[PDB]
Formats: structure tokens, C-alpha cells, sequence
């Protein structure tokens, strides 16, 4: 994208100069905390920090700073491509657009899916995940992640 | 802003969050993370109070009291049930890994986590499983390491990262084996380390000079006392046990040394408890020594005094004022010395006229930090004057506090304040004769010789003030330089000049009184500071007298024939070989001191004063601040033989014996009422402290706590029978628990906090009238001279630039924190904190000399030919030679001498 | 004792210039000097704060906060299987066991040629594919008991 003149100085002729870095950590589940992911970038140690001052007025090196995660930035272009009107009429739910879930573990199709919000869980486990496994018999779940 | 504690309506101040504002009225929340001095950065969760969106409100939320804001119509309650139970949580999960240490801990009795593992209510353990453990580091001679006992409630990092500017000491690793200390072991590096012994609310820091002597704190028998270790002035809390003197605490004082001393007033005490410390009036008598009691003491120094013609007195900067005013009256006011060199004298009278006739305000230790911009001019200020340095960090972190304050971060939100001020500082502008232990913060350092250290000064003030006098030979590069320095002085609202008599120029305080002038010609609120030599040389200074040349002038021309030589060695000022012809040239030598110098072998009566420990009195700051110190304990109460009088006491009766011939055993303040009838320059010092005749309803002040133990047994083995209580008539404290120490009596001098509940260094917030502000009913000490209304003409003798001249060698005084302060440096645990001595050299002369870095050269001063191994310092300047002032064989009176034949031994 | 390579400095001072402030290379400054000599010396963590200007003090901090830089010598493969509650679900106990008993070590000891060091990790973020294991830089999923004796004999 560099050498394609979509990142670097003067983009599309706009003027506007955005420069793109890839920092790879060093192995800390913390290090995700958004306030904890600023302080690691800065070369500390990823103790998180109070809220407020939020990062988008005192970030980092105390600059304005916006964090978000993969998917959000993921779901932007799509997003400033297609409209808004596209994006709110993908899914009749007060949660816009879709969202990749998917069940993992012990199923017949362990798997990641991209789905519209209001998707219940059953049609994922076994549409999708094919529900569970032979001789297994479902007994919990948990909906998002290890933290749930 | 009102906030409504438990139902309980109160008024607080709405820039403090609510643990400051709730522990300000008196109510108890248990803590651990928060410090008055360090702000909240919520890690321990200790403070749990429970939050009320408005009064009709009952479910609440858990808040953390030190990081909520005590905003108007705030609603909480300590008292709940629930806050209660969170508390009472935290203090059980960290008793889960605690080791069981208290009998062999020294912070027990004195331990913050004791005292709130008991507020909380916890006693009953249902932890079953192990305890993690942790090996300990050496942290050097002063402080001792045991990382099981921490809470990791990380005061020690943020102490000495972000407060105190160390940087080899570090949280180590993660999620429940964090571990503090330094990255490998070795002696903490900075000057400021001790206070970790007071930060730290558990026993991982703790003094090791008091580990060697331990006794509990209720064993104490505490007076509040004055530093002498500096001319700071720090208020300390010296506390003894069995005769000796045990640990140097530090007294809470909010406008000089608020919660921090430095390593050199925290553990150089040990002087005091040296076993060669005369202890008994000792005359000369052919080669014997007959000990002789008071009264025949006194009566053969009379009757020897009255057979003389004439007498001088030779004072101290040591010595306090009381004592220096009873040498004075003894020997006449013509015939007393200051015993300090003529041009150190020369130096102090000018700081003197500076401080008090410049009219320009010298701040107080607390209120540096709240300065713009700082130019130090000379003056190693963190090897002279440490607390100074310390709170010259604080001024320059105060642009960090402004830019948070214009995003609307509260003052108390530390890691939001220095996330926001990142890097940015104000500036700081140092000057030395090589590298200081400030230039990590310092927005520039010049190493240059003295000369051009002042010449820089002056054109700073011809930059900022054209009829400031003019340097020419400026070079382009140093007149950019000089230009920044113009550019960051004149946009300051709070400017402050630093200088001193340390470094052995004239000049320089002339060039930071010039600053000083210039910066008030344009209106700003400029402040200077001036760093005396001694505890008590700007009193020395004001009482005046001639100088320590005049005193052997007299004594080798025969015109005087007895010296009383008062609490000096009289080495650190003059060349050995002299002095010892001179006092060896008098039919009398009358020497009263506490300490066994050399001069005690020539001497012909040897009266035994008291020390610091031993006595009262009153010293004057290096701001000229009056303080009083009292007597820590009676040093005639283990040994019954002991003669240790105060020096003005032997000095006033041998005054009444010559006059009368009668002993006269004095009360203080009658002293004092001498003082300030003789001396109107010195009247301040009469209301330093109240008079032997204060009470607080009726009672006077105690000096051991209430809790004293070993009352019928300490003394049972010299006798059983119990001795009288020792009677002190020269103050208001009595030397027993008698007393009263309660935190709301109407009084300045606490010997040592202590409250029902909070039995650490934490109980001086009861003593407070807003907990990191001053003393509920004021600070002790009182500034003798107010701003003089008008100021001073600008100095026009601007000298030249420094030529290095053959065979010559200017020698640049090197200050050291361990070694360079006299008693200090005989203190026996500073020999290993102590530098070896070593003679500093450039790569360019070293290089000319042919000497390498290590080997050992010679030189003679004054007729002396002294050996020492050479290091080289690349920031020195050619034709200088680095020397250790104040060390073996090198007096501080050598600064700026020159030198002669340094070749290679 | 400890001499850093021109290589290394070159690596650390361009990623310095990635940052506002140099602080901020500490992590990829012990990576650097991680991936040269597998584990991060004790004169490294003074060399790379001379290099940095940051203390000591902070480098070491940032070494032992850190479980992926390594401060003690480590074998010249790591094997670091996955913990976490997925590959637990998909019995990443049998992967434990067939490492341990063909190693001969437990987690975070090395073999006594220096050839491997087992360590535990949190997830991989390979759950569906569990469970999964990382020998120096490769993924591997779908593991069996069975297949760890083939596997660790492609890492010589
Ligand atoms: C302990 C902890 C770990 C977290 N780890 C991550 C993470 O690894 N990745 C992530 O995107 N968000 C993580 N978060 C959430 C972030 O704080 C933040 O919500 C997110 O990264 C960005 O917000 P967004 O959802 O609008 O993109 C974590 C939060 C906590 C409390
Ligand atoms: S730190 Fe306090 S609670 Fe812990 S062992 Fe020492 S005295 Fe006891
Ligand atoms: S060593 Fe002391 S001050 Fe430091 S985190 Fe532990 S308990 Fe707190
Ligand atoms: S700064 Fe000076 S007065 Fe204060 S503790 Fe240190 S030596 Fe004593
Ligand atoms: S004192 Fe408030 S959380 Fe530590
Ligand atoms: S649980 Fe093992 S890869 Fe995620
Ligand atoms: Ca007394």
C-alpha cells in the first residue's frame, strides 16, 4: 500500500500524510487493556491505566489517542463504501451490521462464521458448529470468550 | 465543596479527593498506596468507601476514596457494612502471603500494615495454603532488604522514580511475585534513599544502622531536634534507648523538610555514640590527665583565665548560637574569632547581605517547589544542600502539574499528570566545576572553572538587565547558550537563583545576586536561596568576629596568650602545620567540644560539651530560619560519673567564675534573654520556641511515649535502687512519659508522632491541620529578617576568564554527601558508604603528566606532601585538579587554592 | 562481558526511530537481542539501556513483565504448548504427558542437551484447530498424542 501511494505522505492527493507501524508484543494477556496496550506501546510495563483522563484526550505519550480492535476498523470500509442506510438494513437488531462468531470446541465443525446480529446460538451450534460431537452431550457454553 | 459522611455534614476543599479531605477531619480510612507527598494512583484498593448518587439513595457503589474527588454535595459512608467487608477483604489478601516476622521485624511497633490489619478488624485467619516467598537483595550499608513482607503497594517506585529522580530501583515481573528492588545487588545510588525506611508501610526498607542497635519505638525516648548535618535545617525526631543514640526519624515540618530528609542527616548520627568522646573534664598536667568534676574544672580554668592578659575565643559554624554568644561574653566581643578562614567568612557575609538586606524573598525548603525556572550558579547543591536538590526536582516536575491542570486532571492524579507532561519540564540550569547528580533534569549544565562560572552569571544579568555589568570575550556558541538561558529566565513567572559559599568564590554569589537584581528590575518573583557550609554558619555570620587567621595571628604574636577553641577542630579551616605552632606557641588551651579532635593533644584543659543529642539551643538556617533544638537524654543517667554539660553552660559558668568566683549552672532561656538583649539583629531567636515555662494544661511535653517499658530494670544493673527522674529546667519537655504528646494540644515542637491507632510514620497526619500541609497550630522556626525594601547596587568586579597557568593547578572542589560534612564523616557506618580518596585530573593534563587513570601522584600544600591515585574526569577543565573537600588531609578551606608540584610519586 | 553486536544496534536505533519517544523500543530492543543469542543476558539489559537512555531499572522491569523475553538461557527450540480452556476441552493434558515422557523434563526445564525447552502458554489464538502447540516460530494444531514423536524430530 506504501508503494501503491495509499499510505506515506499525500494520500490519493489529499495531502494527507498517515504512516502505518506493526508492533509485535511480547506475550502478555493484559497487554490487550486498551490503557494497558498504550502503556506497552510506550515501553513500559502494561499496567493499565484510571479512567478518566480517557485515551481520547490524554493517550499516548499523553497525545489524543483512539483505540480500536481489528473487526471495528475491519467493519469501517464496508461501512464508507456501501452507506449508512446498506449497514442498518443488514440485521433488524439494535446491533448494526454482522459480527463473526462461531463456536469452538468438541463440535462437529469447529469454526468462525460472519453472521448478522440476532442469530441465536442454537442455529450457530448446529447449523454451523453442526452441533456437538458423537457420544458428547451438550451441557454449557460460553458466549464470548474466556471472561463470560 | 460539602460532602456528607455517614449523615455527617462537613467542609472540605473540592480540589482533594476524598481520602485526603476525609483523613483532614479526623476520620479513619485504612491505606496503603496513596501518600500525601505522591499522590493517588489506586493499587492497593484499600480506601473502599461507599458512594451515594444523592440522600435518597441507599444501594451506592463501592468508590475508591483516593481517586474520587471530594466535589460538592459528595455522599459516602466509611461506616457501611459493605465498604466495611472490602476492606477487612484487602487486608486478609495481603495477610494471605505475609511471612510471620513481627517479633523479628523492625517496623513492628512502627508498622503502617499492623496498624491497619488491626483498624480493619482482621485477626482470624481461613487462608490454609502456602505463602509466597522471595529472596532478598543487599541494598548497601544503610538499608536493608526483605521482600517478604511487602504488600506491593508500589510507594517505593513511585517515591524514588517519580519523586526522588533514582533510577536503580524497579518493579520486577508480574501477576502475584512482583518484586521491588534494584535490577542487581548493589548500594542504592540515591541521596534520598533513606526515606524509603518511611515510605514503605512494611518492613522490606528498613534502617540497618538502627537493625545493628534495634529497640522498639515505644522504647524510645524521642526530642524534636534540628539537623546538623547541613545548613538545610531539617526538623528530625532523634530517638535513644539505654544512653545511645539510636535512630534519626524524621520530624513532620511543613514549610522546610515536610516528609523527607537526605542520607546524610538520616544516617551520619553515629558520631554521637562514639566511645573517644571526652565524657569528663580532663586538665593537662605535665604528660598526665587529672578527670576532674565541674566545680574544680571551672575553678582551675578561672583561676588560669585570671592570671592571663589577654584571651580570645575561637567559635564554630558548628556550635549553636547560644554557645558562640557565651564564648563571645567570656572572651569579650573584640576578642572573639569566628573560627572560620577569611575568605569562607568573606563568602558568608556576602550570602548574608544577599539574603537579607537584596531585597529579594529566599524561600523556604518547602516553597522551591513551586518555582519556574532554577539557575544554580556553583553550587553542587545535591552534595551540599540535598533537600534542596530534592525540592529543586519537585519546581522543575511543576510544568508536568501545570499542563495537567489546563486539561482539567486533578492535582492528586499523578499517573495522569506525568502521562500528560511526558518529558516536558521547566528549566533548570546548572553550573558546576564538573558533572552534578542534577543534570538527568538539567535543561543545560556548564562544567567550567569558578571564574567562568561567575562571568557566565554576570552576562546572564547583562542579558536580562543591559545596566547589569558587561563580559566581554563571550564565545558565539556560550552566548547562544547564554541567550537560551535569558530566553527561559525572563519568561518565568517564579524564577530562583541557587548559589553558596561551597563553591569557594566571591564571584559567584556576586553573579547570582546580579541574576537575582536583574530579574526583579523586570518585575518578576524572583527568589534566591543561599547554601551556607554548616548547621549554624549564617548565625555564626550574623553574630559576626574576626576570622581564623586574625585568632593565630594573635596567638603567634604573643598578644594573646589562653585560646578557648569552641566545637572546632580548627584543621577545616587553616593548614595544620599552623595551627599547631600557634596553639603550641599559647600557655593556655582551653578546648570545648564533643568530638576527639587532633587539637586535644596540645590542649591544657579539655572541657567535655555536649552534642546535639546531649544539649539545646537554637541554629540558624541557611534561609535564616531560628530553630530550637532539644535535649534528647541525659547522658549522666547510665553513667553517674559523666560530666557533658551544654557549651554555654561550661562557657557562661566560667564567665560567672572569672567575674565572682562562683559557678553559675544557667538556664537556657536566660541565654537566650542574653542573646536577644546583646544581639537585635539575633532577637528572632527568642520566639523559635516557647520557654521552659509552657504548658499544655499544666503538663509539659513528653519526651518518651506513653507505652515506655523497662522503667524499674534499664538502670538495675549498675543499682537497684531507681534513680530521680532527670530534671530539665532549661525547656518545656520533661525526660519521661509525664507528659503530654496528644496531636490537638496547642504547640509546634512534636518530639515524635504518634495517635491512638496509627502507630507509624503514617500518625503525623493527626498532627496536621490538612494532612501534607503544616502543623495544626504552625511550624516551628521562625525567619529572622523579613525582604529588605529595597535592594542592593549590581556588583561590578566581573573577573576574568580562567588561564591555565604552568606549574600551577587551581583545585576545583568535589562535594560528596558521605564524607565532605566533618562529624558525619567520623560516624562510623559512613566509611563504607564513604569514596575512596581519589584525585580527579583531566585527559589532557593526566595525559601531559604521564599518569594513567589509578596512579598514585604527589603533591605538597603548604609545606605537606600528600600521595593520592588519580581518576580521571573528562568533564574538568585543563590546568585543574579535582580534590574531595572535607576528607582526610583535605580541608574544605583549599577550594579555589592553587597548587604545586603534582608529578607522579 | 556483554557486547553488543553492530547488527543489534543498528536494529534497535531503527526501530527508534518508530517512536516519539526512545522508551518505546524497549520491548523490540530485548526481542532484538532475544532472537541474536535466544535468551536476553544480564549486561544486555545495561547495554540496551545505554543504548535506549532509559535506567535499568525500567529494562528489567519491562524483561521480567514480559513472559515471551526470555531471562534465563533457554534450549535451542522452544516448545510452548497451549494451557488455555479450549485446548483443555480438546485434552491438551494428553500433549503435556507425550512431551513430558518423550523429553524427559517438566514445563520450563530444558533437556540435558540443550536441544528443547517446554513451556505452557496462554491461548494461541487457535482454538478452533486445538489443540495447538508452538515450536520456535510454527504453529501447530489438530495435535495428538501420537504425533509429538514425529513432530519433534524435524527440530534438530
Ligand atoms: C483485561 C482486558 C484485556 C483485553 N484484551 C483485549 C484484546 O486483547 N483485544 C481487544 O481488542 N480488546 C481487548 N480488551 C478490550 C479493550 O479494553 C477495548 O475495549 C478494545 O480493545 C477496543 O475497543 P473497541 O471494542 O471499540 O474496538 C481487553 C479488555 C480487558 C479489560
Ligand atoms: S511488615 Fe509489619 S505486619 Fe509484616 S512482619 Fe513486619 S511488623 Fe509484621
Ligand atoms: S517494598 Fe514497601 S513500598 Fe514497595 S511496594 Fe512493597 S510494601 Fe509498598
Ligand atoms: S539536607 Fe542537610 S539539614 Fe537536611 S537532612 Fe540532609 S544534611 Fe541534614
Ligand atoms: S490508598 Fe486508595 S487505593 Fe490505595
Ligand atoms: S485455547 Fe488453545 S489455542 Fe486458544
Ligand atoms: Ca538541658
Amino acid at each position: 500500500a506504501t508503494e501503491a501511494g495509499l499510505l506515506g505522505k499525500n494520500i490519493m492527493g489529499t495531502g494527507f500524510d498517515f504512516e502505518l507501524f506493526v508492533h509485535t508484543g511480547a506475550g502478555r494477556y493484559i497487554c490487550g487493556e486498551e490503557t494497558a496496550l498504550i502503556n506497552s506501546l510506550e515501553g513500559r510495563r502494561a499496567n493499565p491505566r484510571s479512567k478518566p483522563p480517557f485515551p481520547a484526550t490524554s493517550g499516548a505519550w499523553g497525545k489524543p489517542t483512539c483505540v480500536n480492535n481489528v473487526e471495528t476498523l475491519c467493519n469501517v470500509p464496508a461501512i464508507l463504501a456501501n452507506g449508512v442506510e446498506w449497514y442498518q438494513n443488514i440485521s433488524k437488531s439494535k446491533d448494526a451490521g454482522t459480527k463473526l462468531m462461531g463456536f469452538s470446541g468438541r463440535v462437529k465443525n469447529p469454526g468462525l462464521w460472519e453472521l448478522p446480529f440476532g442469530t441465536t446460538a442454537r442455529e450457530i451450534l448446529e447449523d454451523y458448529a453442526g452441533g456437538m460431537r458423537d457420544g458428547l452431550k451438550f451441557k454449557a457454553w460460553q458466549p464470548g470468550g474466556a471472561g463470560t | 465543596a460539602t460532602i456528607h459522611v455517614d449523615g455527617k455534614e462537613y467542609e472540605v476543599n473540592g480540589a482533594d479527593n476524598l481520602l485526603e479531605a476525609c483523613l483532614s477531619l479526623g476520620l479513619d480510612i485504612p491505606y496503603f498506596c496513596w501518600h500525601p507527598a505522591l499522590g493517588s494512583v489506586g493499587a492497593c484498593r484499600q480506601c473502599a468507601v461507599k458512594q451515594y448518587q444523592n440522600a435518597e439513595d441507599t444501594r451506592g457503589r463501592l468508590v475508591m476514596s483516593c481517586m474520587t474527588p471530594a466535589s460538592d454535595g459528595t455522599f459516602i459512608s466509611i461506616d457501611d457494612e459493605e465498604a466495611k467487608q472490602f476492606r477487612e477483604s484487602v487486608v486478609e489478601w495481603l495477610m494471605t502471603n505475609h511471612p510471620h516476622d513481627c517479633p523479628v521485624c523492625e517496623e513492628g511497633g512502627n508498622c503502617h500494615l499492623q496498624d491497619m490489619t488491626v483498624m480493619t478488624g482482621h485477626s482470624f485467619r481461613r487462608y490454609r495454603f502456602t505463602k509466597r516467598t522471595h529472596r532478598n537483595q543487599d541494598l548497601g550499608p544503610f538499608i536493608s532488604h526483605e521482600m517478604n513482607r511487602c504488600i506491593a503497594c508500589y510507594r517505593c517506585v513511585r517515591y524514588y522514580k517519580d519523586y526522588a529522580g533514582g533510577t536503580d530501583l524497579g518493579v520486577y515481573g508480574a501477576h502475584d511475585n512482583v518484586y521491588f528492588g534494584r535490577p542487581e545487588d548493589g548500594t542504592l545510588e540515591s541521596e534520598f534513599s533513606g526515606n524509603l525506611v518511611e515510605i514503605c508501610p512494611t518492613g522490606v526498607f528498613t534502617d540497618k544502622t538502627h537493625s545493628e542497635r534495634y529497640n522498639r519505638k515505644w522504647d524510645m525516648q524521642f526530642a524534636p531536634s534540628i539537623c546538623q548535618q547541613c545548613s538545610i535545617g531539617c526538623n528530625i525526631s532523634p530517638g535513644e534507648r539505654y544512653g545511645e543514640l539510636r535512630r534519626i526519624e524524621n520530624r513532620y515540618n511543613g514549610t522546610v523538610n515536610h516528609y523527607f530528609l537526605c542520607d546524610r542527616g538520616r544516617f551520619g548520627y553515629g558520631y554521637v555514640n562514639l566511645k573517644d568522646r571526652p565524657r569528663q573534664p580532663v586538665q593537662r598536667r605535665g604528660d598526665d590527665f587529672i578527670t576532674l568534676n565541674a566545680e574544680q574544672a571551672m575553678q582551675g580554668a578561672a583561676d588560669i583565665l585570671r592570671q592571663s592578659k589577654k584571651v580570645i575565643g575561637i567559635g564554630s559554624p558548628r556550635a549553636s548560637v547560644e554557645s558562640n554568644f557565651a564564648l563571645r561574653e567570656l572572651v569579650g566581643e573584640e576578642n572573639f574569632y569566628t573560627g572560620i578562614a577569611h575568605g569562607e567568612q568573606e563568602r558568608l557575609q556576602l550570602a548574608l547581605k544577599v539574603l537579607r538586606e537584596g531585597g529579594i524573598y529566599t524561600p523556604a525548603l518547602r516553597e522551591i517547589e513551586s518555582y519556574d525556572a532554577v539557575l544554580v550558579l556553583g553550587e553542587d547543591v545535591t552534595q551540599t544542600g540535598a533537600r534542596v536538590a530534592l525540592a529543586v526536582r519537585q519546581a522543575v516536575k511543576g510544568k508536568a502539574r501545570e499542563m495537567a491542570a489546563a486539561q482539567k486532571v486533578a492535582d492528586w492524579q499523578i499517573a495522569a499528570i506525568l502521562n500528560i507532561g511526558q518529558r516536558a519540564k521547566h528549566p533548570l540550569f546548572v553550573t558546576n566545576v564538573d558533572d552534578t547528580r542534577l543534570d538527568d533534569i538539567a535543561a543545560w549544565t556548564y562544567r567550567a572553572p569558578v571564574e567562568d562560572q561567575a562571568r557566565l552569571g554576570f552576562a546572564i544579568a547583562h542579558a536580562l538587565d543591559n545596566s547589569a555589568p558587561a563580559v566581554d570575550g563571550i564565545e558565539p556558541e556560550l552566548q547562544s547558550k547564554i541567550d537560551v538561558i535569558v530566553q527561559a529566565l525572563a519568561g518565568a513567572k517564579k524564577p530562583l537563583i541557587i548559589s553558596g559559599t561551597n563553591a569557594g568564590s566571591l564571584e559567584v554569589i556576586q553573579a547570582a545576586a546580579n541574576v537575582a537584581k536583574a530579574l526583579k528590575g523586570r518585575g518578576a518573583d524572583v527568589g534566591i536561596t543561599m547554601i551556607a557550609r554548616s548547621v549554624n554558619s549564617m548565625g555564626l555570620g550574623i553574630m559576626g568576629g574576626g576570622s581564623l587567621e586574625e585568632a593565630l595571628t594573635e596567638l603567634e604574636t604573643g598578644r594573646a596568650d589562653a585560646v578557648v577553641v569552641l566545637e572546632n577542630d580548627l584543621h577545616r579551616h587553616a593548614s595544620a602545620t599552623r595551627v599547631n605552632a600557634a596553639l603550641a606557641k599559647a600557655p593556655l588551651v582551653m578546648v570545648v567540644d564533643h568530638q576527639r579532635t587532633a587539637i586535644m593533644e596540645n590542649a591544657h584543659l579539655v572541657l567535655s560539651a555536649a552534642s546535639f543529642a546531649e544539649s539545646d539551643g537554637t541554629v540558624i538556617n541557611n534561609e535564616g530560619r531560628a530553630q530550637r533544638f532539644f535535649q534528647v537524654y541525659d547522658p549522666a543517667y547510665y553513667d553517674s560519673k559523666t560530666v557533658m554539660l551544654e557549651s554555654w553552660r561550661w562557657l557562661h559558668s566560667l564567665h560567672s567564675t572569672l567575674l565572682s568566683r562562683e559557678v553559675d549552672w544557667t538556664q537556657l532561656d536566660h541565654v537566650i534573654d542574653a542573646v536577644v538583649a546583646k544581639i537585635p539583629e539575633l532577637a528572632g531567636i527568642k520566639d523559635a520556641a516557647p520557654d521552659a515555662t509552657f504548658r499544655i494544661r499544666g503538663q509539659k511535653l513528653a519526651r518518651e511515649p506513653h507505652r515506655y517499658s523497662g522503667r524499674t530494670a534499664m538502670r538495675a544493673n549498675i543499682s537497684v535502687h531507681e534513680p530521680r527522674q532527670p530534671q530539665d529546667i532549661d525547656t518545656m519537655f520533661t525526660f519521661s512519659m509525664e507528659g503530654n504528646n496528644q496531636p490537638t494540644a496547642h504547640r509546634s515542637q512534636v518530639p515524635f508522632a504518634w495517635a491512638p491507632g496509627w502507630n507509624s510514620p503514617q500518625a503525623w497526619n493527626k498532627f496536621q491541620d490538612e494532612v501534607g500541609g503544616k502543623l495544626r497550630f504552625g511550624d516551628p522556626g521562625v525567619r529572622l529578617f523579613e525582604t529588605s525594601e529595597n535592594g542592593l547596587d549590581y556588583f561590578t568586579s566581573v573577573p576574568a576568564r580562567f588561564q591555565p597557568q604552568d606549574g600551577k593547578w587551581r583545585i576545583a572542589p568535589y562535594y560528596h554527601l558521605f564524607g565532605s560534612d566533618e562529624l558525619s564523616q567520623r560516624a562510623p557506618v559512613f566509611q563504607s558508604r564513604m569514596p575512596q580518596p581519589y584525585i580527579k585530573l583531566n585527559p589532557a593534563d593526566a595525559a601531559k603528566l604521564g599518569v594513567n587513570a589509578g596512579t598514585r601522584v604527589s603533591f605538597s600544600y603548604d609545606g605537606n606532601t600528600v600521595t593520592l591515585p588519580v581518576e580521571i574526569a573528562e568533564g574538568l577543565t585543563a590546568g585543574q585538579v579535582g580534590l574531595p573537600m572535607g576528607m582526610s588531609g583535605i580541608a574544605p578551606v583549599l577550594a579555589g587554592a592553587h597548587l604545586e608540584d603534582l608529578k607522579e610519586a | 562481558a556483554f557486547e553488543l553486536s553492530a547488527a543489534e544496534r543498528e536494529a534497535i536505533e531503527h526501530e527508534m526511530h518508530h517512536y516519539e519517544d526512545p522508551r518505546a523500543a524497549s520491548i523490540e530492543a530485548l526481542k532484538i537481542v532475544q532472537k541474536q543469542r535466544g535468551w536476553v543476558p544480564d549486561g544486555a539489559i545495561h547495554a540496551i539501556a545505554d543504548v535506549l537512555g532509559i535506567p535499568a531499572s525500567d529494562v528489567e522491569g519491562v524483561a521480567t513483565f514480559y513472559s515471551q523475553i526470555f531471562r534465563q538461557p533457554v534450549g535451542r527450540h522452544v516448545i510452548r504448548y497451549c494451557d488455555s480452556v479450549v485446548c483443555h476441552i480438546n485434552g491438551y493434558q494428553g500433549i503435556q504427558a507425550a512431551l513430558e515422557k518423550k523429553l524427559n523434563i517438566k514445563p520450563g526445564q530444558t533437556t540435558f542437551d540443550g536441544r528443547f525447552t517446554l513451556l505452557p502458554t496462554c491461548c494461541l489464538g487457535n482454538c478452533d484447530k486445538g489443540p495447538n502447540m508452538m515450536i520456535d516460530e510454527d504453529t501447530h494444531a489438530h495435535l495428538t498424542p501420537e504425533a509429538i514423536p514425529e513432530l519433534l524430530e524435524r527440530y534438530k
